[PDB]
DNA sequence: CGTCGGTGAGTCACCGAC
DNA sequence: CGTCGGTGACTCACCGACG
């Protein structure tokens, strides 16, 4: 009789630990896979601003040849 | 007893390896959380290069149209 | 006041490495 | 070719939340 509410806290517990193990995981997961995506687009940028750079600097030229 | 000390040090051993497993777990998480942070630094800064530069790119552009 | 769920921690069962 | 450590999962200890 008192041996059911002990089982049943038993499954209780052992849905909120397996809630919780699935979260961690989840988690770093989540982060895995969002650095792979912030590294990719970090390097897309990078070289976006490079030639940006190279453009700006060309046409800081193209406006003194004109005087 | 004898067979009692050899379950008392595995008992032991393991204790320890649970340990270390839900540590490196928890110094993975921490590495993560760190890099994302920092990438998402990196990319707000990038952005905001890019976003200057493509205004002083329009700026010359127009600056040179003017002969 | 007393039970709840979340989470740290110890334990068991199991497995691959070596 | 028998121990070792690693790990998923059950369980307990402990805590803060709170009806
Ligand atoms: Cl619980
Ligand atoms: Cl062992
Ligand atoms: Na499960």
């Amino acid at each position: 009789q008192e041996r059911i509410k002990a089982e049943r806290k038993r499954l209780r517990n052992r849905i909120a630990a397996s809630k919780c193990r699935k979260r961690k995981l989840e988690r770093i997961s989540r982060l895995e896979e969002k650095v792979k995506t912030l590294k990719s687009q970090n390097t897309e940028l990078a070289s976006t601003a490079s030639l940006l750079r190279e453009q700006v600097a060309q046409l800081k030229q193209k406006v003194l040849s004109h005087v | 007893s004898e067979e009692e000390e050899k379950r008392r040090v595995r008992r032991e051993r393991n204790k320890l390896a649970a340990a270390k497993c839900r540590n490196r777990r928890r110094e993975l998480t921490d590495r993560l959380q760190a890099e994302t942070d920092q990438l998402e630094e990196e990319k707000a800064e990038l952005e905001s290069e890019i976003a200057e530069l493509q205004k002083e790119k329009e700026r010359l552009e127009f600056v040179l149209v003017a002969h």
